[PDB]
C-alpha cells in the first residue's frame, strides 16, 4: 500500500495485488496438507473402525 | 471397593500390534511417523568390533589405572574482653568431604534446611 498509494492515487479500497497473500496462504496449505490428511484419516478410521480402548 | 489396590497387572498381547496388528488398523500416532530411519554404525576410530577383537584390554587398563593413580598422587586495644580465642585449632573440619547415606543427616540436607527456613 505504501508503494501503491504514492501520489495522486488516494487511500480508497482500490488495490488488488493478491499475489503476495495468495503465495503466503498456498505455502500454508503446502504444509497443512500432511497434518490434515493424518488427522482426517484418524477421524475416519475411528469412525469406521471404532475406538481402541486400552490399546496403546 | 472403588478405592482398591491391584494385586495383579494388566497383561500384554491384546492391543495394537499384538498378534494380528490388532487386525490392521488405519490409526497411527504422530510419534509413529518415520524418524531416524538409518542406523548409525561404529566407525574404525570409534570402537568398531574389528578393532575391539585384537585388543589386549588388561595392559591398557593397567596403564590407565597407573596414570590415574599417578595424577591423584601428583595432585596431592581491648585486651579486656571476657572471651578469648574460642577457635584455636579448628582448620575447617572437613564435613564437605564426608558423604552420608541418610537424607535427614546428610550435609546437603543440613545446608538445605539452613538455607530455606528462617
Ligand atoms: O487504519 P490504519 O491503522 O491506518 O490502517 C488501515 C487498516 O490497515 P492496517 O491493518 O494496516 O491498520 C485497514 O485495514 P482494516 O483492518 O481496516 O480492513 C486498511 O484498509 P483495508 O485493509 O480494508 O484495505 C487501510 O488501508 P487504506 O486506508 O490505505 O486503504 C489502512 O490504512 P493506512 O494504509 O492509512 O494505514
Amino acid at each position: 500500500y505504501y508503494r501503491f498509494n504514492t501520489g495522486p492515487v488516494g487511500k480508497g479500497p482500490g488495490c488488488g495485488f493478491w499475489a503476495a497473500g495468495w503465495r503466503v496462504w498456498l505455502f500454508f496449505m503446502r504444509g497443512i496438507t500432511p497434518l490434515l490428511e493424518r488427522w482426517l484419516g484418524n477421524l475416519l478410521a475411528r469412525q469406521f473402525e471404532g475406538r481402541h480402548s486400552k490399546g496403546v | 471397593t472403588a478405592a482398591r489396590p491391584t494385586f495383579e497387572p494388566a497383561r500384554g498381547g491384546r492391543g495394537k500390534g499384538e498378534g494380528d496388528l490388532s487386525q490392521l488398523s488405519k490409526q497411527y500416532s504422530s510419534r509413529d511417523l518415520p524418524s531416524h530411519t538409518k542406523i548409525k554404525y561404529r566407525q574404525t576410530t570409534q570402537d568398531a568390533p574389528e578393532e575391539v577383537r585384537n585388543r589386549d584390554f588388561r595392559r591398557e587398563l593397567e596403564e590407565r589405572e597407573r596414570a590415574a593413580a599417578r595424577e591423584k598422587n601428583r595432585d596431592r586495644w581491648d585486651d579486656d574482653v571476657v572471651f578469648k580465642n574460642c577457635a584455636k585449632g579448628v582448620d575447617d573440619q572437613k564435613k564437605d568431604k564426608r558423604f552420608v547415606n541418610d537424607t535427614l543427616r546428610s550435609e546437603f540436607h543440613k545446608k538445605f534446611m539452613e538455607k530455606y527456613i528462617k
